[PDB]
């Protein structure tokens, strides 16, 4: 009895993700793509990279 | 991802953000005093700053420890 | 056809419909406490919900067996 | 209508409605004091507030546990 | 889907994914502190972190025990 | 109209009409204690009342079960 | 299998119903035995061992229930 | 009689997981007792004694939980 | 031959983090013992001995906390 | 009764993997092939080699 | 000759470890009290006293730890 | 001799194992009561009393386990 298995696969992943938090004075702030504002001065951003 | 933080480290951070610059002032004063150790203007200043920093840290650590004990006492009762 | 349901099914379901939303409250309060394990308010809430849930499931499962034991006792006499 | 609440829920909530505003007063005083850690009038206030909050949360959790045990002992006897 | 998991595994993983990275934060802040054991900022950090890790693992292990108790109580009533 | 009561009902009623007032004393105690949790005069009383309540409920249940099993054993011999 | 009764079919449903827990618990034991003081390994093993316990209990009670139903029917042939 | 049940095996895994701790714990004790007032010996002993404590506790609890799994099956043989 | 757990690992991280203090404190004492009235050597030994005091204090408490967190899990196995 | 078993096997692993992180200006974190937060606030790279 | 347990053995290890310190302390206190104001005698006595204190303290804490490991094992014979 | 059962034999193995502890523990008390503030006396009594505690608990637990084995066999003669 002859039993034969053959298998091939390819995958690729590439690109970037972005989110951040910006604060203007005490009274104002904005959260981009994130549940909450970072209690933080100025601005911060993150650029996750996959390749 | 945002750096994850709990409750206790946020109560801790409240003090660090309460004292706006004391952390740096304490070094600046030391720097100039070390430059001229016998100057009495500098001495009374550094005395003030250091006496402030000492109470700052003490009150911080103690508050954290009490808020830990209140949580451990509740978590024990889950059984 | 509509799903068949007996008398034990009826008795069991009375509890599920008696506790309107507990079945989901205990899931939400978990996702919260898990998000912030060190807040006493969240702890004090979850302790209550988890207790109520435990008591509900015990009272349900005991009552169903008590009924099953009556039916099985009567059917024995048909002989 | 309102989220379903049992007996234990209605017991726990009694404390919360007993200490009308303590939950806020504690954070208020905490912020005022963090603003100026070296002020005795603030320290003498926050000591009292935090002591009260500790006793309250503790006695709450113990009472809820005792009322869980009283029920479980009864449910066990159904079978 | 994951290698296998029961309902208890899930309840555990909810904590492990609720504290996003505390495990590595604590693992590294120690490697900072050990290299200069006498810096008060480093100390106050490590204190605040290790208290969180303590409470986390504590409540994690208690929840599993309560769900195991609830299941055993029902399986026992089949027979 | 008025409830039919069996024998076990009479046994339970002996306890209910034994502790004339405890059922409400416990609730009043809780209400005031929850109003001002930090008073040791309130605490010292509530501890007693709650303990008496626990014992009362426990004895009542255990007693009923014993009578149930005596009756069941007699009935079995009719066959 | 050479031969499998209805009760065997019931038991096998549990076995094939849990994919790999049989070995998962075995491996977790050896890992923990290598470092009995790591919290992560402890928290893992507590879960696996609880799951295993419930699996065996549920498995064994069902077989008994089904045995009693059959015994009752067989009795009435007389 | 080299006869060893499943519980014996489960226990032996710990014994063979902590290869030398069994004696390290006594070596450290003897050298500490030779000079009790030395920080290096105190700090070493603490770290060994605690590990030995947690070792014996995990060892005995595992055994008990397995016994309680077996007994619940054997009860159903009737 | 050697065996090391998580707790002694946690100690070792301190031992490796203070590269040389273990020796510096021993030497500064000898120097001071040679001529106790030199304020230079006095200020040096004060610095070292305080650093050693803190290193030991923090080490022991860290170990103790990690023992307690394990005991609290092993208690729930049963 | 004669029973005979024979086996041959040949195996080879060789090469490298990478990940890391930078920070710019307290504006931007960047992370490559990490699921981490890039917590250090300072540039790290980590190679991995096997042969 | 008289029966001795494992906790006895662990206790006696210290008594034999610090070979003579009990005697040295009993002597140093007598020769000090004979002239309380010699600073060489004070400086000698301080060490012996501190050594005795640390000795007895380590001795008792060790015993209590080994007691509670055994009570923890015995608790599972049930 | 009076009649003695298998559980009596098991019980007595312990008593005859610890030949003299039964009285050593009393003499230690009689001495310590004479001068309650002698650390040499206290260090001895702590040990003897810990040994006594472990002895009595192991004894009772063993007896109970054999009682429950016998009861379980006797149940099935019917």
């Amino acid at each position: 009895l002859w039993i034969v298995d053959l298998n091939k696969s390819d995958l690729e992943r590439l690109g970037t993700s972005w989110s951040g938090s910006i604060t203007i004075g005490d009274k104002l702030g904005v959260s981009l793509n994130q549940s909450s504002i970072s209690t933080l001065d100025g601005s911060r951003f993150i650029a996750a990279v996959n390749a | 991802a945002t750096p994850w933080s709990g409750y206790l480290d946020d109560v801790s951070a409240k003090f660090d953000t309460g004292v706006d610059n004391l952390q740096t002032q304490v070094t600046e004063a030391l720097d100039k005093l070390a430059a001229k150790p016998s100057d009495p203007a500098l001495l009374a200043a550094y005395q003030s700053k250091l006496s402030e920093y000492n109470l700052y840290r003490n009150a911080q650590s103690n508050t954290v420890k009490v808020f830990k004990d209140i949580d451990a006492a509740i978590i024990q009762n889950f059984r």
